[PDB]
Order: C-alpha cells, then sequence, then structure tokens
C-alpha cells in the first residue's frame, strides 16, 4: 500500500541521487537502441521496442529511464501505464496507400478532407485509424467532423493533442571552413573528418564529398571517420589515390528497359496493400494490422560449430544480412509473419537501409512442388511473370542484378528436388550472389544445414508480448489483465507455458468469444481452450490426428512416467508413424546436430502434462478393457500423500478439467487411498521435476516436514485440507454430487478440520452429511498465516451463505495467542458458530486484552462450555466469575500462575461435570476449605494434576480420592509430603490405577512395592528423581515391576540401584509385549548397557519405538559395542537420546562412533536420535550425512 | 488503488514481525554460550520465514508489480 511510495522513496531517491548525468545531443541513435534495449534483464511485462520510441532512454540496469524535455529518471514499470502516455502525464507513402483501397460507400464526407485531417485507411470496409492511435473504425455518419470525430470517437489518442498542441569550397581550407559549422552532438574527431575528403551540407548528419559523392549515413557518436567511406564507398578516386584496392582489404575485412521498367512493374506490385492480412483475428476478425498492432519476438542467432553468438533484434537482421539463412519457429505463426513482415515493412521504408533494397519473393513451399520455376508460381498465387521476358530472362534479371536480391523462402520440409531452377539455385547458392533466407521447422534442418552459415531462432519473450497483445486487443476489459499479472508472481512460471506469441488467439477467442475465462482465469480454463482450438484447428474426424493426440498424449505418459522430458527416439511405440501428422501437429519435435540417436523436443515441458490430462480422460472416460488399467496403472503409480499436495496440485488440478465423470470416483478413490503414511515424505523429495511453483515446491517439503516435526495430527490436519479441498473441487466440478456421498463420507470421518469456508459453492451441496467431521478448529502459530496465503495464493460469509438455517453442528476449538486484540465483530462471528456448534474446546495461550474479549463473548454466548485452557492469564476477578456462573463446564486445566485462583475454585466446587484441573505452582495447605462442597458433587473426574508447595491437609484427599470410582492419567509432584500411609490407603483403596505420573515427590516409595501388585493392568508409568538402592529397591522392585507385563511407557530415574537391576528389570521388560517408551535417565553404568545389549540381541523387543539412554557415565568403544548390538538387531525403535555430560566426552573414539553410526543406519524406523555432548568434525559431518542418506527413513539427527 | 493492499501490509507487518523472527534467529546463534523447543523454532519457524520471504518480497514483488 504505502510501501510503494516509501520504497519509490527508497529507489527512487537513491537513484535520484545516482545517476542524474544525460548527454540529451547523443540519445537519438536506433542500432545503439534496439542492441541494448534488447540483451538487458527483461523481467518486467512492458514492450522495449515502443519504449526505445517513447522519447526516453534507458541503459540496461533497472529500468531508470531519462528524457531531453522532462529531466526525471523513471523506473519500476508495471501495469496499465504506457509508457508513451506516462511520457506525458508525468512532464509519404502510408498516407498514399492509404485512400488507393478507396470504396465506394464513404461519400457523405469527402476523402481528402481526411487526407488533410491525418487518417489512416486500413483496406477493409470504410475503416479507419491515425497513425499513432490504433482505433479503426468505420460507423461513418452524415456531418462527421474528422478530426472533431478524432475527439469525439474516443480519447485514447493523445497523439490529438500531442501533434496538434559548394562548387567554391572545392579545397581542404574552404572545406574545412564549411566543416567549422560542426553540430553539436557529434564528438567524434572533426579534423579527421575534414581529412575524410568530405564538406558539409547544412543538414543533421549527411557529408557531402567532392570526388565520388560520399554523403550517407551511419554517422554516430563512437564511429571512425574514414571506415564508412572506405567500405561503402570504394570507388572514391581521392581515396583511390589515398587508400587503393590492397589497402580497402581491412575494410573489406570488417564489413535494360525491360529488367529496369521489370524492377518497376514488380517494385509497384510488391507493395500491395491487401497483401497485409492474417487469420491472427480469425473469427473475432479485429480490424487492425499485426505490426502496428502487435508487438514482435527476437533472434536467437546460434552459430553452427555450437556457439550461441547472439540474440540479435529485427533492425539487427538487416546490418549482416545472410546470403543464405534459415530460421525455426512455427508456420502460419511468427515465420511467415516473419516474411510477410519483411515485404509489408518493404513496402514502408523508415530503417536507414531500406528503399534500397531491390527484389524480395516471397514463397510458401508447402503447397506447390511444381517442377517449373518463376513463372508458375508467381503466375499461378501471384498476378503475372511476364510474358516479353521470359521465365529465365526473368531468372537472368536475378542473375543480372544479384547484389541487392532479398528472398522469403518458406517450407523446404514439404520440398523435394521436383522443382527445376529452385532446387539448382539451392543447390549452387553462389551462382546467385544473392540473399536468401528460408523457414523450415527443426525436424529438417538438416538439409539446409549443408547451405548454412548460421542459423536463426524465434522465441517468445513473455515477460511482455502476452500482455501487449491481450493489453492492446483487450482494453475492453484490464481487470482480467490485473488477474494476468498477478497471477505472473502468484504463478512465476507463467513464462513456461506461454511458448508460442501466435497461437495466442485461443486466448483471443477464449476472452472475446469465451467470456467464462473473466470470472474463472486460472491456467486450465486457458490452455483447455488452446486445446480446443487444436481440435479447432485442422478440424478433422478420427484420423491419427485424433490419434496424434492420444498417442502423444501416452507420449506424455512416457513423459511423466519416468519423469523423461527430452526423449530417447526409442519407444515409438507409443506414437510413432506418419511424422508430418505429428509435427503439422505441433505436439513435438526432434533433435538438430548430432546425437547417437536424436533427441525429442517440446514447446513446452510442463504444457505436456496437460497432454498427459487428455491422455488421462481419454483413459478415465472411455473402453474399459486395459486403457482405464493403463490410466489405473499409473494412476496407482503415483500413491504417497504428500506428494499428493504438489504433483497432485498441478497434475491433478489439469485433471480438473475435462468434466467427464466416468470414473472420477476412481481418481477420487485413490484420494481416499492416500492413508497414513510416513514414506510419502521422500517418495516426493526423491522425484526430480516440480512444476511451477518449482522452488516454493522445495519449501512445500521443508515446511510440511515443519508441520510432521512438531504435531503429527496437525500434518495430517493440513493434509486433509489439501486433500479435501483438491478433492472438493475436483467432486463438485465433476458434478459426482450425488454420485460418490457416502464415499465422501468415509472421506470425512476422523479428520480433525480446521474451519476453512470459502469455496462454499463446491461444499454446500448437503452439508448435513458434510457435517460429521471429527473437530473444528481456529486459531489466532504460523501455520494458519500461511494458509492465509494459500487461498491468497469470510468466516461466517461462507459459513451462512453456505447455510441459511445450519443443523447439529459439531463440537469446537479454539486457540489464542498473546497478541489479540478485542474486535467484536468476529467476537459475532463468535456468538454465531458458538450458536451454531454442540460445545466449544477452548485455549488461553497468554492472551493479553482477551478480558475485554471474554467479557462480551461470554455476554452474547450461552451456558454451553466445554473445555477451557488458562494458559498464563492475568488471573482477574470478574472474568472468572462470568467463567464461573456458567454450568455444564467438563474441563478447565490450570497449571501456570503462582497467584492462586481462590473464588473460581472454592465456588468451581459447585457446579457439575468438570473433569479436567491443574495446580502446577500455587502452594496450599489450607485452600482445601470448600473442597467438600465439591465432595457431593461429581463421581465424573478425568484429570487430576496437583502440586503443593507443602502439605495440606490429606483425609479429605485420601476420602474423595479413595471416592474415585473412574481412574485416569495422573500427574503428582513436588512437595515435601512426609506420608506414604495416607498415600498407601487412597492407591490401595481403589481400582483403575494404570496411567501414573509420579515425577518427582518428595515420598518414600515402600508403598509401590506393596500397590503396584495390588494393580496389573497399569500402561503408563513415570517417575523423577528417588531414592533407589540396589537391594532393596532393586529386589523389591525387581518383584513388583516383574509382575507388570501390561506397560507400555516407561520412566524409570536416579539411583546407585545398580546392574542386578538391569539384570531383572531389563530381564521381564525385555520379555513383556506391548510396550513402546522406555528411559532410564541417571543410571545405567556400562554394565547395564551390556544387560540392555545381550539382553537387546535376542529380541522380544519388536513392539518398542521409544527409549532413552541419557546420563550415562561415560561412552566409549564399550558403548559401541552395547549400542553396537542393542543399536543394531531391534528395526522398530525411534528414540535415542546420548546427551548432559556436558564438559569433555570426546572420549568416544570418534572414528568407532562413525561406525555406530554404520550401525545406527542399521535401524530402518528410527527417528531421533541425539548425539550431545561432544564435537563433530568435518569427517563425521560428511559421515553422519551419507549414511544418513542411505535410508532416509529418518531426519532427526540433533547436535 | 488496487485494494488488495491494506491488511496485507498489516500482514507484511507480520511479514517484518517474521523479520523479527530473523532477530530470533539472530536471539538463538546469541544464545549458544531438552532442545527439542530450540529444533521446533529453528526448523519450522525457518520454514515460516522461508514461506513468508518469498511471500514478503511477493508482495514486494506485488508493489514493484502493479501500475503505481
Amino acid at each position: 500500500a504505502f510501501q510503494v511510495a516509501k520504497s519509490q522513496e527508497e529507489e527512487e531517491h537513491k537513484e535520484r541521487m545516482k545517476m542524474k548525468k544525460g548527454f540529451n545531443s547523443q540519445m537519438r541513435s536506433e542500432a545503439k537502441r534496439l542492441k541494448t534495449f534488447e540483451t538487458y534483464d527483461t523481467f518486467r511485462s512492458w514492450t522495449p521496442q515502443e519504449m526505445a520510441a517513447a522519447g526516453f532512454y534507458h541503459t540496461g540496469v533497472k529500468l531508470g529511464v531519462q528524457c531531453f524535455c522532462c529531466s526525471l529518471i523513471l523506473f519500476g514499470n508495471s501495469l496499465r501505464k504506457l509508457p508513451i502516455e506516462r511520457h506525458k502525464k508525468l512532464r509519404e507513402e502510408a498516407r498514399l496507400e492509404s485512400f488507393e483501397d478507396w470504396p465506394f460507400y464513404a461519400h457523405g464526407t469527402s476523402p481528402r478532407v481526411l487526407s488533410a485531417a491525418g487518417f489512416v485507411f486500413t483496406g477493409k470496409r470504410d475503416t479507419v485509424q491515425c497513425f499513432s492511435c490504433g482505433g479503426s473504425l468505420g460507423n461513418w455518419e452524415e456531418g462527421d467532423d474528422p478530426w472533431k470525430e478524432h475527439a469525439k470517437w474516443f480519447p485514447k489518442c493523445e497523439f490529438l493533442q500531442s501533434k496538434k498542441s559548394d562548387s567554391v569550397f572545392a579545397n581542404e581550407e574552404l572545406r574545412m571552413d564549411m566543416f567549422k559549422d560542426w553540430p553539436q552532438e557529434s564528438p567524434v574527431g572533426v579534423e579527421a573528418l575534414v581529412r575524410a575528403g568530405f564538406f558539409y551540407t547544412g543538414k543533421k548528419d549527411i557529408v557531402r564529398c567532392f570526388s565520388c559523392g560520399g554523403c550517407l549515413e551511419k554517422w554516430a557518436e563512437g564511429d571512425d571517420p574514414m571506415e564508412d567511406h572506405i567500405k561503402f564507398f570504394p570507388e572514391c578516386v581521392f581515396l583511390q589515390t589515398l587508400k587503393s584496392s590492397a589497402e580497402v582489404i581491412p575494410t573489406l575485412q570488417s564489413q535494360f528497359q525491360e529488367a529496369r521498367s521489370l524492377s518497376e512493374q514488380l517494385r509497384d506490385n510488391y507493395t500491395k496493400a491487401t497483401f497485409r492480412h492474417m487469420n491472427l483475428p480469425e473469427v473475432c476478425s479485429s480490424l487492425g494490422t499485426d505490426h502496428l498492432l502487435s508487438c514482435d519476438v527476437s533472434i536467437i542467432s546460434k552459430h553452427i560449430s555450437q556457439p550461441v553468438q547472439e540474440a540479435l533484434t529485427i533492425p539487427e537482421v538487416f546490418s549482416n544480412l545472410n546470403s543464405v539463412m534459415c530460421v525455426e519457429g512455427e508456420t502460419g505463426s511468427g515465420k511467415t509473419t516473419f516474411l510477410k513482415r519483411i515485404a509489408f515493412l518493404w513496402a514502408s521504408g523508415c530503417c536507414p537501409l531500406l528503399y534500397r533494397f531491390q527484389l524480395v519473393f516471397y514463397l510458401s513451399l508447402s503447397s506447390i512442388t511444381p517442377d517449373q520455376g518463376l513463372a508458375n508460381i508467381i503466375c499461378a498465387q501471384l498476378l503475372g511473370a511476364g510474358g516479353c521476358i521470359s521465365e529465365v530472362c526473368l531468372s537472368s534479371s536475378i542473375q543480372q542484378l544479384q547484389h541487392q536480391v532479398l528472398f522469403l523462402l518458406d517450407d523446404y520440409s514439404g520440398l523435394a528436388s521436383l522443382p527445376q531452377a529452385l532446387h539448382t539455385l539451392i543447390t549452387k547458392n553462389y551462382l546467385s550472389r544473392t540473399c536468401l533466407l528460408i523457414a523450415v521447422h527443426t525436424n529438417r534442418v538438416r538439409d539446409i544445414r549443408l547451405y548454412l552459415g548460421t542459423s536463426l531462432e524465434i522465441q517468445e519473450f513473455p515477460f511482455y508480448n502476452t500482455v501487449s497483445v491481450l493489453r492492446k486487443f483487450f482494453s475492453h476489459d484490464i481487470i482480467c489483465v490485473e488477474k494476468l499479472i498477478i497471477y505472473f508472481i502468484d504463478n512465476k512460471d507463467l513464462q513456461g507455458v506461454y511458448k508460442t506469441p501466435l497461437f495466442v488467439a485461443a486466448v483471443c477467442t477464449d476472452w472475446i468469444q469465451n467470456a467464462s475465462a473473466q470470472d474463472k482465469f486460472q491456467d486450465v480454463t486457458l490452455f483447455q481452450s488452446y486445446m480446443q482450438y487444436l481440435s479447432l484447428k485442422y478440424k478433422a474426424t478420427a484420423e491419427p490426428l485424433q490419434a496424434t493426440v492420444s498417442s502423444c498424449g501416452q507420449l506424455a505418459l512416457t513423459g511423466l512416467f519416468s519423469s523423461c522430458f527430452e526423449f530417447n527416439s526409442d519407444d515409438l511405440a507409443e506414437a510413432g508413424v506418419d511424422e508430418d501428422e505429428k509435427l503439422t501437429t505441433l505436439l513435438m519435435s526432434k533433435f538438430t546436430a548430432q546425437r547417437l540417436r536424436p533427441v525429442y523436443r517440446f514447446l513446452g515441458p510442463l504444457f505436456q502434462e496437460f497432454l498427459a490430462a487428455v491422455r488421462l480422460t481419454e483413459l478415465l472416460s472411455s473402453d474399459r478393457q486395459e486403457d482405464q488399467d493403463l490410466g489405473l496403472y499409473y494412476l496407482r503409480q503415483i500413491d504417497s500423500p504428500l506428494k499428493a499436495i504438489n504433483s497432485f496440485n498441478i497434475f491433478l488440478y489439469y485433471v480438473s478439467s475435462h468434466s467427464s465423470s466416468k470414473a472420477a470416483p476412481t481418481v477420487v478413490s485413490h484420494l481416499l487411498q492416500l492413508v497414513d503414511e510416513k514414506e510419502s515424505l521422500e517418495n516426493m523429495s526423491e522425484n526430480e521435476d516440480y512444476m511451477k511453483l518449482h522452488p516454493q515446491t522445495f519449501l512445500w517439503f521443508q515446511f510440511v516436514r515443519g508441520l510432521w516435526l512438531v504435531s503429527p495430527e496437525s500434518s495430517s490436519s493440513f493434509v486433509s485440507e489439501h486433500l479435501l479441498r483438491l478433492a472438493l473441487i475436483f467432486a463438485y466440478e465433476s458434478n459426482t454430487v450425488a454420485e460418490c456421498s457416502p464415499f465422501i463420507l468415509q472421506f470425512l470421518r476422523g479428520k480433525t478440520l480446521a474451519l476453512r469456508v470459502l469455496n462454499l459453492q463446491y461444499f454446500r451441496d448437503h452439508p448435513e452429511s458434510l457435517l460429521l467431521l471429527r473437530s473444528l478448529k481456529v486459531s489466532i502459530f504460523a501455520q494458519d498465516e500461511e494458509i492465509i496465503k494459500n487461498y491468497e495464493n469470510d468466516i461466517s460469509e461462507g459459513y451462512w451463505k453456505l447455510s441459511p438455517k445450519p443443523c447439529k453442528i459439531p463440537k469446537l476449538e479454539v486457540q489464542v495467542n498473546n497478541t489479540d486484540a478485542a474486535d467484536q465483530a468476529l467476537l459475532q462471528v463468535l456468538m454465531e458458530v458458538f450458536s451454531a456448534s454442540q460445545s466449544i474446546e477452548f485455549r488461553l495461550f497468554n492472551s493479553s486484552g482477551f478480558l475485554e474479549s471474554i467479557c462480551p463473548a461470554l455476554e452474547l454466548s450461552k451456558a454451553s462450555v466445554t473445555k477451557c485452557s488458562m494458559s498464563r492469564l492475568e488471573l482477574s476477578r470478574a472474568e472468572q466469575e462470568l467463567l464461573l456462573t456458567l454450568p455444564a463446564l467438563q474441563s478447565l486445566e490450570v497449571s501456570e500462575t503462582n497467584q492462586l485462583p481462590e473464588q473460581l475454585f472454592h465456588n468451581l466446587h459447585k457446579f457439575l461435570g468438570l473433569k479436567e484441573l491443574c495446580v502446577r505452582l500455587d502452594g496450599k495447605p489450607d485452600v482445601l476449605s470448600v473442597l467438600p462442597g465439591e465432595f457431593p458433587n461429581l463421581h465424573h473426574m478425568e484429570k487430576l494434576s496437583i502440586r503443593t508447595s507443602t502439605e495440606s491437609d490429606l483425609s479429605k484427599l485420601v476420602k474423595f480420592i479413595q471416592n474415585f470410582p473412574n481412574l485416569h492419567v495422573f500427574h503428582l509432584k513436588c512437595d515435601f509430603l512426609s506420608n506414604c500411609e495416607s498415600l498407601m490407603a487412597v492407591l490401595a483403596s481403589c481400582k483403575k490405577l494404570r496411567e501414573i505420573e509420579f515425577s518427582g515427590r518428595c515420598f518414600e516409595a515402600m508403598t509401590f512395592v506393596n500397590i503396584l501388585p495390588n494393580f496389573v493392568s497399569l500402561k503408563i508409568l513415570n517417575l523423577k528423581d528417588q531414592q533407589f538402592p540396589d537391594k532393596e529397591t532393586s529386589e523389591k522392585f525387581a518383584q513388583a515391576l516383574g509382575s507388570l507385563r501390561n506397560l507400555e511407557e516407561l520412566l524409570v530415574p536416579t539411583g546407585d540401584g545398580i546392574h542386578q537391576v538391569a539384570k531383572l528389570i531389563v530381564r521381564q521388560c525385555l520379555q513383556l509385549p506391548c510396550l513402546r517408551v522406555l528411559t532410564f535417565h541417571d543410571i545405567l553404568d556400562d554394565d547395564s548397557v551390556i544387560e540392555i545389549a545381550r539382553a537387546a540381541t535376542s529380541g522380544g523387543f519388536q513392539k518398542l519405538e521409544n527409549l532413552d539412554i541419557s546420563m550415562n557415565h561415560k561412552i566409549t568403544e564399550e558403548g559401541y559395542r552395547n549400542f553396537f548390538q542393542a543399536l543394531d538387531n531391534l528395526p522398530n525403535l525411534q528414540e535415542l537420546n546420548i546427551c548432559r555430560n556436558i564438559p569433555g566426552r570426546i572420549q568416544v573414539q570418534a572414528t568407532t562412533v562413525k561406525a555406530l553410526g554404520q550401525c545406527v543406519s542399521r535401524l530402518p524406523s528410527l527417528i531421533r536420535l541425539h548425539m550431545l555432548s561432544w564435537l563433530l568434525d568435518e569427517e563425521d559431518m560428511k559421515v553422519i550425512n551419507d549414511v544418513k542418506e542411505r535410508h532416509p527413513q529418518s531426519k532427526r539427527l540433533i547436535i | 488503488m488496487a485494494q488488495v493492499i491494506n491488511t496485507n501490509v498489516a500482514s507484511l507487518t507480520a511479514q517484518r514481525n517474521l523479520g523479527v523472527s530473523g532477530n530470533m534467529m539472530q536471539t538463538s546463534i546469541q544464545r549458544l554460550s531438552e532442545m527439542a523447543s530450540l529444533t521446533k523454532n529453528q526448523i519450522l519457524q525457518q520454514a515460516g520465514t522461508a514461506m513468508l520471504a518469498q511471500a514478503n518480497s511477493l508482495p514486494q514483488s506485488v508493489l514493484s508489480l502493479l501500475g503505481r
């Protein structure tokens, strides 16, 4: 918004203090312009041609132009500000050929007053345009005041106001006396120009020699005084007495009435006005040409011995002309547009070498092979070739005036040796010292290559050409042009599909003849319309035109099959025969120079994927013998869900066209076939091509790997968002809404969904069935901001516009962060969705300014609230009275503040339903007083997590905590308890003690060897640092833990209980199944990891995944043996910490540690190894890197 | 005058706060002289600053691409 104005001060003022220098007598030369307005960076959306003719000038740095009238630097050329117009707001033959085609109709207004008022006639029915307006119109009525009509038709033309509002001196002192009138714009040495033998005349830069009469052009600021007069006047007699024929050799290495009147007749005929016509406005038929009304391309000039020589321009063709030359491109398109460009603009004469070219000859040889020369085709497709002058005498008029004859030969690819004078002219090209051109495609450049000096390639510059054509021809609609240019940086490979600039007429009909793209502008509509043009152009039946479509479609199946793009030309079992149909169709071509077996090339590599999409609907809604087993075959070769987002986004979004739906349930069944997988990560990351958002696709892998890095359910939640999103677009656009609906209900269930409804018209078909999701989620970390970027590549808008009366809306989820305000509009959105949903899940994360938000939130809401998380609040009284007065609360977690809630506590002991607490860092000996108010209420409790700073009253705790029937996970920790008898009573008088967290309370564990035998079905046990000797706790906890084979997660602390406890305990935990987590912190000296070594050799361990050997005494080659077998033979483990021995543990024998990295790489199913508290080097970085890349199933090595 | 700009540069203000998350990377290199928190912040928030880095010069590409 403002950052373009402040940044406009930044780079515009930084450039304003930089490059003010302007030599406003120098910058008028054309050749230095189109030379240096060609080969610069060119990343904008603006044509360099008429910006070199805008009145400004620029070098080639980032777009900073200057001028002579308004001298200011201007850069950052962006949309819709035409720089010829922005020049204003920031401050003979054409008229002759015009009225030549003058019809009979328009004579209520005279044509000569149209001649005296600046009008140009375009050779159609009575339509005009000015030389610098661009609008050809008819609509002729009576009283049309012509220049005032030009100010009254349309206000587009600012050329309206921009235009409306010697014989006695034959000595070098008298010649030099004429040279003392020297023009300022020439910094060339004047004295050498005096000694060059000229004298001045009186105009700009022409100059008149006295010996022969040399005057001529190419006079600029950095030229040579002698060179042009030598190499372009080699017969000046004073120069002959100055530099003779042996001295013009370095400049040589630097650079009849029937014949004449024949040249006058053919010169009068080759300036044809109706020759302009092209079917580039084919059915659109817009009143306009293709040079003054269309932009251009450039030349990839390539040398014959493989350097890519230059990228010349169209006047740079004229500078060093080629006596015989070939160009590659597209027939119908640019190449014949280049030839008819040469002839039609050769009927204009603006370039300073024009009007002196003699005889061009346009020819298209695709029609003929007529075994007869000039009179056949000049008398056939043109007017005539003369009868008094013979056809060989016409060829004698060629071979008598050869040096300025220019040829425009087309399509030797459809030509053999059958025309006589033609093919013998081409094979004997010396015998006419002429300029020959030819426009053969890249299938048959080899037959021309014997007669070539350099090759020329036509190439589109889709930076600016597509927005010039769609600018000028579609100024009627410019907001979709804004959609195009904003789409150019949302999709930065938009140049990767615009590959031919004169087959954008399908886009032209897809704006003026198909208005659907104006509200549906993404890619597949556009090149779907291009494919529809490929059905319209060469309209035919089910020939191998159509089997060229399908057969090159399975060439595209080989294209994305093994990711092969530039082919081998071996397997032509897909397409094969009649190459003229495939190159005439132009879906492919082949290699130019030598290969061993030559190489096929495409017009567009990503366009090939759209060909494979045509192949996929061909293999989706057609004969079901084995064809859809081929589409099913490759469609099952792509079966990994993390690859599905990007690869199925681009390619399956190409499949999102072609709505036929005869096996769309099979491909959305492949979308349901994607289940919870891990190897999909490097299934995508191993692949090579990524299509449009290519380094961004690398970033998609990085961020989704970051999603699985933290949260497995948020990663799969984003997977659910993209799978349900693209499956929703494909489902609604495929119209399989009642055909696949309960299968989509299988595609919904169990997945937790964050609320995204702005593609609501795809979703609102039947939301009641589409309503049984597992969860609903809103938050306010950076994930939802990236999702804002993802649609950017609302809630109640799509949600109530979705359903006017929602029904039975499921439960909800809230996260809030510390940067949240209290805007009431989103609180009204919360009023709507809380009025809709069942109940709320609610998470407070440091949210200040939420007291002023929780007052209107609970004010608007009613008493239906389940979960509240109280992460680091302010703990004020009024908002917890307002939270307090709502019944049916079920969940409240309180673990943060040293400040203790009192009214919320003792008044939280009133209601019913509550099952979640927490009491971390509070401190209470006496706060338990109205807790016996809760004691009649709730036998419904599912989370208990207590901390006190000292001893509380325990009789109430043993009483009603004894009165619990529905035990659960417990978190208990950290006070001066000193009472194992009350806790022995309550833990001895209960039933369901199967998830116990007793991490580090001051306590004597004599109870646990009594109450652990009372309950056998325990699954999770956590303990932090206690007293733990090696015969009392080792024998008694060897029995008590020995009879406890139901456990899954084990956290044992901090004892001098020594390796006998590893014998019996590592024995029994070795010999129990259903076990996942295991932790031996502050214990396991090296003989105890001998016990995990010899124990871990035999097995019985294959269920385990998580394991911690933090805090050994010393790991060394001992640990290489023990972690060799123990980190070898156990193919399910994934967790390891070796750390916090912090000062100096490089006593590990580092190369044997590299062998231990070989040993960890033996383990397939590992994820996180933590190799902390020793030095690495460069070497083991390369070692754990390279052996990490052996199987990439792991990702978490932590230094 | 495109008006896809105002809350998008309050969003770019937040993206400059991901530049302040670049200063949180400077905090992490400042804080050298368990660590799964630093693992998920450096790797995950580095991926977020990459997404909003191409998507922070990407609205700079908007302003350097829209005609004003």
